[PDB]
DNA sequence: GGATCCGCGGCAGATCTGGCCTG
DNA sequence: GGCCAGATCTGCCGCGGATCC
């Protein structure tokens, strides 16, 4: 009953291959940068909001670029508005 | 620490090691005296 | 630190075999278009520095490859550096094997003085800010990383603001994460740097010198950003941050780019360079090599005498000009050959 | 020579 | 044309009452921070020159500045006065208030400063601006043509950037202005070069020349037509007189990449002297020449050549740290000028 | 004395050279 | 070989100073 959010399938397979943990896995459309016009609508945030039921913990496995940090901040703000304790990797 | 000066000078001349690399090697050899005695006795 | 030998082949208009400067104060004498600047530039580039000139214009007319070779010994031990300048690009061979240029960043190196510093002192705001950034960047890489991250975040937020709307607080927090760190680092460096400059300049002239840095966001980036929303909406650009600071040099409490003559500005530039040399020497433990070009051109007798007195107490230095200082070893340059009587 | 200098210096440490 | 007398009050750190230069070559000698540059700048301003902020030329803790000059040209003497302060400049000619455009007709003076090197060792924009202002100093149509071309280009770029529309008249206007600007530039540069070459040959031993690069040498319309795809793609006009380049050559090589300090200084001085000679041959009588810090970065031969060339001028004033040999000299100490 | 215009310092966005890591 | 760091170049906007009615 653990959920993680990832940019793309590549990091999904990279994280699952090492196999530290097993849980529900989610993939986004991509990063969040306004230079080439990708807003929240162009991503799959709507789909993520359907299945918050039964979730007790969510971890945001996101890249180290500035776009990744902005996406993580936006997701943390939104989930805190809904209300779920969140964590991020070191 | 004045003794290590001669070791650093000797290690600096050999090719492939920079001036800072020699100090690092000498420091790594200071507290690993097990292999250090063997290293001196390796060729002699 | 001490230089022992310098050899070259097909560099600018130079034509020589070897040059062995003595330990201590030295000098060079030559007429117009002889090669003093070329020799100093070659030494600076050989010891791992950065030359403002383009790479493709550092070779002779007709040839296609250049060679540089220096032999320097330090408190640790002797080693040899070698550069192969050519069409492909620079390559470095420390003691005989390929070495990345970033490795030489840990070596003592050398500092070069040229009228470019004088131009930078009397320049616009952006040139002064760039000079401060480049000066601070030589003491840490974290500063460069923070600058790159801040620039990327600022570009992202400006692009978002220029057209349309979206989540905005995230980018605000992202930019404020770096602005405060940059401001704190700048404040600490200036606090550590000012007194050395003051005491160095006190030995070259009679007036007072100082520094000043005014900040648009002193209390915090977030508070200043939330207090100028209307101006941002009207203009369409960010108006607050470390990328809009102002640095001013003061002579007797007045700006130096409006109330200064040539001699005072040149003295200020030399004082800044000497203070940087002293700080770097304290940082690395062994002071670097000092190279001065056109030491006493636009100065009167008293200032020249004061300049010569200060450079006599340094470990090793090399001065160049059209006249020979009294009481120092002198070498002559004629059409590219250096002969020492 | 050069190697012997290293050999004799190693005994000191 | 002779500058008979010059007075001032509350101008920078000057604290003199009168200064009477003699005919022919003269000299000024002083140490650092004494007021040679201030005196030369005041003399330049008094005759209707260009310069420092207008509010920064007043003495510390004061509000009013006064400059007065008396010149006796060939036809007849006349006086000038300047008032500086918070309100602004008040130029009056011989008692009657008048604008600066009237003084534009008078000969004036030429000032040589260390600021002229950047026209040689600077980027493309600085060289283009220097050429533009040098041409504008001789003709009045050039400024109007430049302003009209700038406005037309701004309108065309603004229209092109925001989507698309009909671009027929803007191209016609741009071509109609560029075809005249380029022709005027060519006509001026065809005559300017030989004088500069001769002057530099007199001053030094190498050879100097000029090179102008034109993107649209046959027609603005055809150049615009032959680049429409990339013009629409990038969104900016890529041809026209506003993208030409000017290069100074020493022995057939660019000066901003190979020349040294002495060669660049000699080239700048030669350019200024050529401009002075052209102005003298155009207006009718040579203007007064002012040279500041004449002989620092030059060797013995170059200094001797410069002095020999300057010896033949109707009037000149030189300032520097060392007195030239064989000429009258005046010293400056803490802002006051005293003469033997 | 009010008002239109002309010129220049200051800043953001696009290009381009030379060094680097991964393989 | 391929991606990024950092300096140089070009055009647009707001501000100061001269001119007019
Ligand atoms: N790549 C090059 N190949 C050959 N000659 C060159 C090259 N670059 C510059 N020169 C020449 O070298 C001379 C400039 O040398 P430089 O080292 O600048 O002289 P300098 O002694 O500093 N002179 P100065 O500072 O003017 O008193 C000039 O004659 C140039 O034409
Ligand atoms: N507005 C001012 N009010 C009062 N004093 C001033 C003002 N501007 C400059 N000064 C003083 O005048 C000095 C500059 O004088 P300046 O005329 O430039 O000297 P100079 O003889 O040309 N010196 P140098 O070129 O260095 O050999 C400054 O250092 C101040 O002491
Ligand atoms: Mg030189
Ligand atoms: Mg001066």
């Amino acid at each position: 009953s653990l959920l993680a959010v990832v940019e793309s399938v590549a990091d999904l397979y990279a994280l699952e291959r090492s196999g530290e943990f097993r849980g529900l896995y989610h993939v986004l459309g991509g990063a969040l940068n306004p230079l080439e016009g990708i807003g929240p609508k162009e991503l799959n945030l709507e789909g993520l909001f359907r299945r918050l039921e039964g979730v007790e913990e969510v971890v945001l496995a996101t890249s180290m670029t500035v776009e990744g940090e902005a996406t993580a901040l936006y997701l943390a703000e939104e989930l805190k508005k809904r209300g779920v304790r969140v964590t991020r990797p070191a | 620490p004045e003794s290590l000066l001669k070791l650093t000078r000797a290690l600096s001349r050999l090719p492939g090691i920079g001036p800072k690399t020699a100090q690092r090697l000498a420091l790594h050899l200071a507290f690993h005296k097990e292999e250090a005695e063997a290293l001196a006795e390796a060729l002699e | 630190m001490r230089l022992l030998l310098f050899r070259q082949r097909n560099f600018r208009n130079l034509a020589l075999e070897a040059y062995r400067p003595p330990p201590g104060l030295s000098a060079l004498v030559g007429a117009n278009a002889q090669g003093k600047t070329s020799l100093l530039l070659g030494i600076h580039l050989a010891l791992g520095g950065e030359v403002p000139l383009g790479l493709a214009d550092l070779v002779r007319f007709g040839e296609e490859e250049a060679w540089l070779h220096a032999e320097v010994e330090t408190e640790l031990g002797a080693y040899r550096l070698e550069h192969r300048l050519g069409p492909g690009g620079r390559e470095v061979l420390l003691n005989g094997k390929r070495v990345s240029l970033r490795t030489l960043w840990e070596l003592p190196g050398s500092v070069l003085v040229s009228p470019l510093d004088l131009e930078a002192v009397l320049g616009p705001k952006e040139e002064r800010r760039a000079y401060l950034d480049r000066l601070i960047a030589r003491f840490s890489r974290r500063y460069a990383a923070l600058l790159s991250a801040y620039e990327k975040a600022l570009r992202q937020r400006n692009a978002l603001l220029k057209a349309g709307g979206e989540g905005l607080s995230a980018w605000d927090r992202e930019l404020a994460r770096y602005g405060d760190e940059i401001v704190a680092l700048r404040r600490r460096f200036l606090r550590r740097f000012a007194p050395i400059l003051r005491e160095v300049h006190a030995a070259l002239a009679a007036k007072e010198a100082g520094l000043r840095l005014e900040e648009t966001a002193g209390e915090g980036v977030l508070r200043a950003l939330e207090a100028s929303r209307a101006e941002e909406r009207e203009r369409g650009q960010t108006l607050v941050g470390p990328h809009r600071d102002d640095l001013v040099f003061l002579l007797e409490g007045r700006p130096a780019h409006r109330f200064a003559s040539r001699g005072e500005a040149k003295t200020l530039a030399l004082a800044l360079r000497l203070a940087e040399h002293r700080l770097l020497g304290e940082h690395h433990g062994e002071p670097p090599l000092l190279l001065v070009d056109e030491w006493g051109e636009e100065l009167d007798e008293a200032r020249r005498r004061a300049v010569l007195a200060y450079a006599q107490a340094l470990p090793q230095a090399i001065l160049a000009g059209l006249e020979a200082p009294p009481g120092v070893p002198v070498c002559s340059v004629v059409r590219g050959v250096v002969l020492c009587p | 020579e050069e190697a012997e200098a290293l050999a004799e210096a190693l005994e000191g440490i």
